[PDB]
């Protein structure tokens, strides 16, 4: 796999591909 | 955190893999 | 505003939108 | 969960920040 | 819910989980 | 070009796509 | 409308421009 | 207008839901 | 048609559109 | 990682993920 | 093809790197 | 490329279908 620049939307995007059904948290700073 | 380093850098699906549930 | 059916990809956009700063969690499984 | 109140089922905009942190 | 930072497509994104059903209107200037 | 189905978010976005700065609407109950 | 056009049925990049302003 | 707020400023999904029809 | 600014993840949204069932071929420099 | 469904825009947008850089091609009458 | 593997089917991020160029 | 130019300048969908299989 490539590294990856994701901003917004295209990160939670991201997360979802990458865990599927187990599901993830999105914890952005303050 | 990663949110902002995948943002302002780079990141890799590693890294996203360890915020799954 | 309204109620829909979201799922997957579009599920977790959703909760981006409504969740943003304050993060969120996605667990299908629970 | 969340699958089955807003994908199975339908939800609102509201019923979604039930799932913020 | 919190407020939102939106260009190009991420915004017609925004309306349609908004107004789902109801449709609406993308009217940018010039 | 091609003839596809194109619903909810993924017809708002092909709309975003074809009209950009001339806008559109979307209207689903008419 | 749109969604039978488009969604039930099949369309073209072409009559998608119907719904521009 | 609310295109051009939501992109340069930021804009509420309260703001948003004036251009529902 | 209209003209149209297009990075990252937006511009294979746009080849799936336009190329439909024919597919595509992403191919960026280095 | 996981395994799920992923077709259309959802398939060519996780193709973009794990590609990047790299490119791709989707072809799906092949 | 990928339509049968990825969505017919089901397949994995690593299986998706077979497509890459 | 066409990748560049869509992102750094802008490009047409007449442009973009010269890349379909
Ligand atoms: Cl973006
Ligand atoms: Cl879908
Ligand atoms: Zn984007
Ligand atoms: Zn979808």
């Amino acid at each position: 796999f490539v590294n990856q620049h994701l901003c917004g939307s295209h990160l939670v995007e991201a997360l979802y591909l990458v865990c599927g059904e187990r599901g993830f948290f999105y914890t952005p700073k303050t | 955190g990663i949110v902002e380093q995948c943002c302002t850098s780079i990141c890799s699906l590693y890294q996203l893999e360890n915020y799954c549930n």
